[PDB]
RNA sequence: ACAGAG
DNA sequence: TCCAGCTCCACTTAA
DNA sequence: TTAAGTGGAGCTGGATGCTCTGT
């Protein structure tokens, strides 16, 4: 009647493999096409235009108006993509230092790679060895471009290949027709004499034709990169199963879902840059129809290379003065770098809950592995105590006390349910007689719990230890003064942090490893730190 | 011995760490965060999740400390147990027909 | 008509079942996920026959349950092509003869493969058979379900999987024939 | 959130991560920096390595390789800031043995 | 421009005056050395017929038609050879004289323009598995019907 | 070359199969490989690599050279597999110069790759028993008489043959025996006294051992090189001026190489003799043509000599440049209009030009030409030079000169063709994939006609063929066949666009 | 609303005539003004079209066309000798081929 | 964006 | 505010 | 006489401590 299906498909990560998508796999990932520049409609309904940015077929960013692709709210949807088409190709600002690196090693006439045959046989067998590391891939492209840039004639077609260097903000030049004081070559003579038509009506061509070289644009290097042989793509050190050389020039641009850009920041800096790209898709298109000059086309197309480059990285170096930004916007790079980036602000260290911070004050009537948690913090910081055969009659009383009397519980949770019933409302003596084996009582912090204890400049590993909490009525954290040496606290308006673990494994790793009785010596040389201090030595 | 195990004295800079460590996330969670990302996109570089600083980002437990060994369960079990005998399809009664 | 199918799995044994032997608790959990279910390429899985190799029982971090890998053989109803069984009738329709086989119910005896003297009914749901000397055009496959004999000439699988985001057709079909001499009711032969 | 007025909560810094590693506490470092901040699940296609939704991989137009993975949320935020940058973080999953 | 809709009929007018002159050389069939010279038309002689037809009131001057005659080269329809001014009724260029004869195009059109893949504006975006495939294409399925 | 790899995976699919293209395409894609890493980098069994390479070395699609440690590495040929599309153009062009006997000689050489002279004259004698009747047999003798005439005009050449192991390196066997080609006996046939009759398929010790014959695919290209140049001369002037070019090139067959800008110049005193006798032409009229063809600025021919009366040569590479010029302008006129092709010929002659001079020299106004200027740079037909005033290279202080590059637009237009043919093969393999229901339905109703056709065949099986429901279904099957006749014919005609482009690219490559 | 870049650097010196904003996106198949050239017809061009169908019908039946090996057949029976697809086997010339490829 | 505190 | 890579240009040997 | 491999000089791009507490 019914077919099998695996119920809980859990899998572990094995390896992260970076790469890039071709401009026709971006079409296969997204859902809509984005053509409209304007964020919201003209009426009062606060609804976005149905084929633009902020469309709600691309994920949601509020609980009020749900998404349209999968009909779920903010707390359920992963987010969905859209794409923008470009009528002119542009560089991606990250890959631009490797766009030049390929045009130094390939030709610009036959698109083959510039090596002799015995040199090609050496590297293609070097890349067959197992255990090839990332260091041994970066060092190989250094050695191949030392061989390709010393050759200037091709072994397959025979064209001249001058050097390739940067000549401005996202502009690539190619010295094909350099001149010398020697005898004039036949290939430099014919190009320099076929200017006969342009000099007739334009006088200024004649002084300026000594600098005429093949200015390469994204229209050329899109055409050149579609004809690179796939036997010679791995000698560009690109992995051919993660990207093509045609993919480094973008002709179609994905937009992020609204889980990446919130609705009220009103709109995000990466939303405002996607308005300026779509608007310059219709200004450049307008000047193609209504007949503008080439000095207006190449001017407006310099913006589209710029407005995609600052969209990704908004701290470029060589921007001209007529095109520099007036205000500062976050690009994608500036929300990855720095202290308030992802990797230092939200990934390596992140804001946690079940914590507390209060002024400290001394108390020697506790043991050296105890800490006095106030009642106001112990009523808030809770621990999920799973019900089993041992603690059922204890947790019934801790439910019957409730959220106000101190040995109590703030929540309750059934066996296979994911909701929590707030225990202040309803009758508690009915919810205590309806406890089953496997429900979760979230009791208050009581005497004997394992809790961590932190001081904020954390130099060595004894700046954070785990103590056994014991509730006391006054409003400070309190510990014996033998533990003033590891934390380096001094009780003069000094604050310390607290962290209650929430799992049993996190309790046992805090009690055995991070105990105060198991950390009496420093790991540096083996000298005791928890010992007597002033008024216990005098 | 950590500075001199590749035959060269490597620093504790972002240039010595870029020759010791191999993980893209470990290189890009410290300094020059964007350039390692575009370089690993260019080379098609696969990364392992074996190191410490990329287990904390991916939320998997690290390999050092208590994450180096596996705990089994001492279950009362019979591995390779007594099977049930096949009666019809044995080898001695089903010699094939073709020559 | 039964065959064996060999599979692998990872079975979660929760810690409230450690008082019971592992082999007595693996076999119950595998029947809670495979019995009366058609695994796609093999047919209808009745029950487990035996567990053939049982590896070690890891406890992963973040859980108290033990996960073990199980090699096991399942007895599976899958008849080979042109195997002649005995079957019952549930009812009839213009789409064909709907034959029940005990636990299983979706067997097709089509009018394209029925017997040659009678092929199209007289706007009655019940199928007919015409013989000249006795019972002329009034014979009928009775809805009470007497035993017939048929020959499964065609079997075909369909991938019944979710297409589209997740917030009844048969994935195991069977097509037969009755036209051979000796196929039909047991009362005729 | 950030501060006391917003009912903010405290921060495991970049240096208190360096102290929990020195103790070798692996599951306590997991409980502080994954479970008690932003625990989350994602539909990861094991075939191509992208991220799906509701079991439906819109890239492959199929539903036989999706799977669920325990991930932090600020990594799922990272894996979709980077696909907009055309730096595609293609994963490859295996079974969790 | 002088006028767009005015030069579109002079492109239709000069070639009929340049082909039939070659046709009177083609029907002559006497000597291909002389049939070639009977195909060339004088640069002043081609001015004397177009002004005689009387299509527009404005003067079809000699300095204007000398630029109009370049367009029939650029459609691949005539040639142009400059010879020395040894003899002529006018000899409008000092020491030189221009000639014009109509020609056929060089080759028949290639096989790429006979394919629907050649003239398509979304040629680059078409691939196998996605939306725009030749399996579901409008450009072929329209063209394959008639 | 992503289009060439997609097309080679189609040509090896219909003509050789599914488990053989995985070995062939992987050598085009990756490079030179020994036999063990071919199976590892594909995932196939070691037996199937033995089957899929022996077929690809039969048809000479893969080659090999000996390396260090005696390993055998293979290498596929990209251009040689792409010429499997021109197989019907190779069988038809030998039907002109040779009879129906020689039409089936090359057709056995192309389908089987390598054959012996003992075997190829057998099958042509065998397969032409169906084309005759009434006891007349096809004999082995006259097939060889056509075969030795094929080698005289170089349409059939000997393979690079195995050397003699008794003279070179006796002893232990080498893995790859280093095959080598000789210059004398490429066309020196072995003599055959053997004759016989072909069998009519009734269904009821070797002299040329090692001498293998294969088709010369270069000579058909040199034969197609002449018909492109002559027809280009034919359309401009006359049929009488057309034959003079055909007169020199047939004489220029055996005297020049496959890549030469200049052939051997011919004296007109022997041009008059080799010219056919059915033309009413004198020696003086012959010297009338040869001085006016050199006057054409297309410059098909050149003078290049004075001795021996009229000495005359014909250009090859300049002629293919004029053919690639007429190819690159016949695609602009059909895609962007006739008035747009006026501009592409302007920038072709006036080599470097601005916006103001295009609207003057072609009489196409503003806001009508600037659309047709900008849609050609966007399709890579025209390029810019951008001569600067400053080293800042700002767009407000520089000029923009439009410039046509022929050679970069000759490779790109060819790259459009390789994807164009593969899209035609995908459409045909789509409508045949989705309609194997109907063709099997047309197969079964004709199988009643085919099986039991004469032996015990009654007349009570002729009226029951159309009784099945396929009779209104026949409207779709005629729609299916009229699509195939427009797809496969367009599939051949793009090779005409390829060959004019392929010859112009081959003559400008020096291979140094 | 003013944007980050200067619109005056882009253009729009009059201050009006901004380009219109697209509401419904363009279709997948924009219609063309021009159509392809029809096929080259004749008795000489048609015979190449006839033989090309006579190659797919010929080269699929050749012994070079290696068909994929069958597997996972169900059981044995007597209807196998009638259904055995007979096809002769061709041996190559091993004097040309390397030694490393014998079956 | 500034001031504090340890 | 301090510090490694990248690129341009004279400076000898060698033919 | 000059081709070429390697020195020295200027340009370029990156980085600079941890948190709460308020306006
Ligand atoms: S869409 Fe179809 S007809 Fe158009 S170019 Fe692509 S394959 Fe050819
Ligand atoms: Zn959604
Ligand atoms: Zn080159
Ligand atoms: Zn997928």
């Amino acid at each position: 009647k019914e077919q099998f299906r695996e119920t809980d498909v859990a899998k572990k990560i094995s390896h992260i493999c970076f790469g890039m998508k071709s401009p026709e796999e971006m079409r296969q990932q997204a859902h809509i096409q984005v053509v409209s520049k304007n964020l919201y409609s003209q009426d009062n309904q606060h609804a976005p235009l149905l084929y633009g940015v902020l469309d709600h077929r691309m994920g949601t960013s509020e609980k009020d108006r749900p998404c349209e692709t999968c009909g779920k709210n903010l707390a359920d949807c992963l987010g969905h993509y859209g794409y923008i088409d470009l009528e002119l190709p542009c560089f991606h600002v990250g890959y631009f230092r490797a766009v030049i690196g390929i045009l130094q090693m390939i030709c610009k006439t036959c698109c083959h790679i510039m090596l002799s045959q015995e040199e090609k046989k050496q590297f293609l067998d070097y890349l067959k060895r197992p255990g090839l590391t990332y260091l041994q891939k970066r060092g190989l492209k250094k050695k191949i471009s030392d061989k390709c840039r010393k050759k200037n004639i091709c072994h397959h077609c025979g064209a001249f290949n001058g050097t390739v260097k940067k000549c401005g903000l996202l502009k690539i030049i190619h010295e094909k027709y350099k001149t010398n004081k020697k005898v004039v070559d036949p290939i430099v003579s014919n190009f320099l004499q076929s200017f006969e038509t342009a000099i007739e009506h334009n006088k200024e061509v004649e002084p300026l034709l000594g600098r005429a070289q093949e200015n390469l644009n994204p229209l050329v290097v899109l055409n050149l990169f579609k004809r690179i042989p796939a036997e010679d793509v791995p000698l560009l050190l690109m992995n051919p199963e993660a990207g093509k050389p045609s993919d480094l020039i973008l002709t179609r641009l994905l937009v992020p879902p609204l889980c990446i850009r919130p609705s009220v920041v009103n709109e995000d800096d990466l939303t405002m840059k996607l308005t300026e790209i779509i608007f310059l898709n219709d200004v450049i298109k307008k000047h193609r129809i209504s007949g503008a000059k080439t000095q207006m086309i190449m001017e407006d197309w310099d913006f589209l290379q710029l407005q995609c480059a600052l969209y990704i990285n908004s701290e470029l170096s060589g921007i001209p003065l007529n095109m520099a930004p007036k205000k500062w916007t976050r690009g994608f790079v500036q929300r990855l770098k720095g202290k308030q980036g992802r990797f230092r602000g939200n990934l390596s260290g992140k804001r946690v809950d079940f914590s507390g911070r209060t002024v400290i004050s001394p108390d020697p009537n506790l043991r050296i592995d105890e800490v006095a948690v106030p009642v106001h913090v112990a009523k808030i910081l809770t621990f999920p105590e799973k019900v089993n055969k041992a603690n059922i009659n204890f947790l019934r009383k801790l439910v019957q006390n409730g959220p106000e009397v101190h040995p109590g519980a703030n929540f309750i949770q059934q066996r296979h349910t994911q909701m929590k019933r707030f225990l202040k409302y309803g009758n508690r003596e009915k919810m205590a007689q309806e406890l089953k084996y496997g429900d979760i009582v979230e009791r208050h912090l009581i005497d004997g719990d394992v809790v961590l204890f932190n001081r904020q400049p954390s130099l060595h590993k004894l700046s954070i230890m785990a103590h056994l909490a014991r509730v006391k009525p006054h409003r400070t954290f309190r510990f014996n003064e033998c533990v003033c040496t590891p934390y380096n606290a001094d009780f003069d308006g000094d604050e310390m942090n607290l962290h209650l673990p929430q799992t049993e494994e996190a309790k046992a790793e805090a009690l055995v490893l991070m105990g105060t009785k198991a950390n009496l010596v420093t790991p540096r040389n083996g000298e005791p730190l928890i010992a007597a201090i002033q008024d216990f030595l005098t | 011995d950590l500075m001199t195990y590749k035959g060269e004295v490597l620093g504790i800079t972002r240039f010595g760490l870029a020759k010791m460590k191999e993980s893209v996330l470990m290189l890009a969670s410290f300094e020059k965060t964007a350039d390692h990302l575009f370089d690993a996109a260019y080379f098609g570089q696969k990364d392992s999740v074996c190191g410490v600083s990329e287990c904390i980002i991916m939320g998997i437990p690290m390999n050092i400390g208590t994450g180096l060994f596996k705990l089994l369960h001492k279950a009362d079990r019979d591995p390779n147990p007594p099977k049930r005998p096949l009666i019809f399809d044995t080898n001695e009664f089903h010699i094939p027909l073709v020559t | 008509m039964f065959v064996l199918v060999e599979m692998v799995d990872t079975v979660r044994i929760p810690p409230w079942q450690f008082e019971r032997k592992l082999n007595d608790s693996i076999a119950e959990e595998l029947n809670k996920k495979l019995a009366n279910k058609v695994v796609y390429n093999v047919g209808l899985c009745i029950c487990l026959f035996d567990i053939t190799k049982l590896e070690d029982a890891y406890v992963f971090p973040g859980d108290g349950a033990s996960h073990t890998k199980v090699h096991f053989r399942c007895v599976v109803f899958h008849p080979f092509l042109d195997e002649i069984l005995i079957g019952k009738i549930k009812g009839c329709s213009p789409e064909g003869v709907h034959v029940s086989l005990g636990f299983f119910d979706d067997i097709l005896i089509p009018p394209e493969s029925l017997q040659q003297p009678a092929k199209f009914d007289e706007a009655e749901q019940v199928w007919v058979w015409e013989y000249e000397t006795e019972e002329g055009a009034h014979d009928l496959y009775m809805d009470t379900g007497e035993e017939i004999r048929f020959r499964v000439v065609d079997e075909s699988f369909v991938d019944t999987s979710p297409t589209g985001p997740s917030s009844k057709e048969a994935p195991y079909t069977l097509v037969g024939s009755i036209s051979e001499p000796g196929l039909g009711l047991l009362s005729w032969w | 959130t950030e501060g006391r007025s917003r009912d903010g909560g405290l921060r495991l810094g970049e240096m208190e991560r360096d102290c929990l590693i020195g103790y070798g506490a692996s599951m306590l470092l997991l409980e502080r920096l994954m479970i008690s901040s932003d625990a989350f699940e994602v539909d990861v296609c094991g075939q191509c390595g992208l991220l799906g939704y509701s079991g439906w991989c819109h890239y492959c137009k199929s539903s036989c390789h999706v799977s669920s993975l325990r991930i932090p949320y600020a990594c799922k935020l990272l894996f979709q800031e980077l696909q907009s940058m055309n730096i595609i973080p293609r994963l490859k999953l295996s079974k969790y043995n | 421009d002088f006028e767009s809709e005015f030069v579109e009929v002079l492109n239709q007018q000069c070639f009929k005056f340049l082909q039939s002159k070659a046709e009177t050389a083609r029907e002559s069939k006497q000597n291909p050395m002389i049939q070639r010279n009977s195909s060339f038309a004088s640069s002043h002689e081609v001015w004397k017929y177009i002004c005689e037809l009387g299509i527009s009131k404005v003067e079809l001057s000699m300095e204007d038609i000398e630029t109009i005659l370049n367009t029939l080269i650029y459609d691949g329809k005539v040639e142009m050879t400059i010879i020395a001014a040894k003899e002529g009724t006018v000899g409008s260029v000092d020491g030189h004289m221009k000639l014009y004869r109509a020609v056929n195009p060089i080759i028949p059109p290639t096989g790429l323009v006979r394919a629907p893949c050649g003239l398509c504006p979304v040629f680059d975006d078409c691939h196998e598995g996605g939306e725009i495939s030749p399996s579901n294409c409008i450009y072929m399925t329209e063209w394959l019907e008639f | 070359t992503q289009a060439e790899i997609k097309l080679c995976s189609l040509l090896l699919q219909e003509h050789f199969g599914e488990i053989v293209e995985k070995i062939g395409v992987h050598l085009i894609r990756t490079g030179s490989q020994p036999l063990r890493v071919i199976a590892h980098d594909t995932g196939t069994s070691l037996d199937q690599v033995k089957k899929a390479l022996c077929v690809l070395v039969q048809h000479n699609l893969v080659s090999y050279q000996v390396h260090k440690r005696g390993v055998v590495e293979y290498e596929a040929q990209c251009s040689r597999v792409l010429r499997m599309l021109r197989y019907p153009r190779y069988i038809y062009t030998t039907k002109t110069l040779y009879s129906d006997t020689g039409e089936l000689i090359v057709e056995e050489l192309l389908l089987n790759g390598k054959l012996t002279m003992s075997a190829v004259v057998k099958k042509v004698a065998d397969r032409l028993t169906e084309t005759m009747e009434d006891g007349k047999t096809m004999d082995y003798a006259e097939v060889s008489n056509t075969f030795v005439r094929l080698a005289d005009t170089h349409f059939v050449q000997r393979c690079p043959s195995v050397p003699t192991t008794e003279n070179s390196d006796p002893g232990p066997p080498p893995p790859a025996p280093t095959l080598v080609i000789n210059e004398k006996d490429m066309y020196l046939v072995p003599k055959l006294s053997l004759i016989g009759k072909g069998k009519r398929r009734r269904s009821s010790p070797i002299p040329d051992d090692g001498i293998y014959w294969q088709a010369n695919l270069d000579r058909f290209h040199q034969h197609f090189r002449d018909q492109a140049i002559v027809s280009a001369v034919a359309n401009r002037m006359d049929q009488t001026s057309s034959e003079i070019v055909r007169t020199m090139l047939r004489m220029s067959e055996i005297t020049t190489s496959s890549s030469a800008p200049f052939t051997q110049p011919l004296s007109s005193n022997e041009i008059f003799r080799s010219l056919p006798v059915g033309y009413n032409i004198s020696k003086q009229v012959l010297d009338q043509y040869l001085t006016l063809l050199a006057d054409d600025p297309l410059e098909f021919v050149g003078k290049s000599g004075d001795s021996g009366g009229g000495m005359y040569v014909i250009n090859l590479h300049k002629a293919l440049a004029s053919l690639a010029t007429a190819t690159l302008e016949s695609v602009v006129q059909e895609r962007f209009g006739s008035r747009c092709a006026r501009i592409f010929r302007l920038v072709l002659q006036k080599k470097h030009i601005e916006q103001k001079q295009v609207e003057d020299f072609a009489m196409i106004p503003a806001k009508e030409a600037k659309d047709m200027l900008y849609k050609m740079l966007s399709e890579n037909f025209m390029s810019l030079q951008e001569i600067p005033k400053t080293p800042d290279h700002a767009p407000s202080r520089t000029f923009y000169l439009y410039t046509v590059n022929i050679l970069s637009a000759a490779r790109m237009l060819l790259h459009r063709c390789y994807k164009s043919i593969a899209n035609l093969i995908e459409r045909r393999q789509f409508e045949t994939k989705e309609n194997k229901r109907l063709l099997e339905k047309s197969q079964r109703v004709e199988a009643i006609i085919a099986s039991m056709q004469a032996t015990g065949a009654e007349e009570a099986q002729l009226q029951e063929i159309e009784e099945m429901i396929t009779a209104p279904e026949r409207q779709q099957l005629e729609t299916l066949k009229r699509n195939v006749n427009k797809l496969d014919a367009s599939e051949i005609q793009v090779d005409e666009t390829i060959f004019l482009l392929e010859s112009y690219i081959e003559c400008t490559m020096k291979r140094q | 609303a003013a944007y980050t870049f200067n619109i005056e650097a882009v253009g729009f010196s009059k201050g009006e005539k901004l380009p219109d904003v697209v509401l419904k996106p363009p279709p997948l198949f924009p219609d063309t003004d021009y159509k392809p050239v029809p096929l080259k017809t004749g008795e000489g061009e048609e015979y190449m079209l006839a033989l090309k169908q006579e190659l797919r019908e010929t080269m699929k039946r050749m012994p070079y066309f290696i068909e994929t090996p069958e597997e996972r057949q169900d059981i044995e029976r007597y209807s196998k000798r009638y259904m055995k697809v007979y096809k002769e086997e061709w041996i190559p010339d091993w004097r040309r081929l390397p030694r490393e490829m014998m079956p």
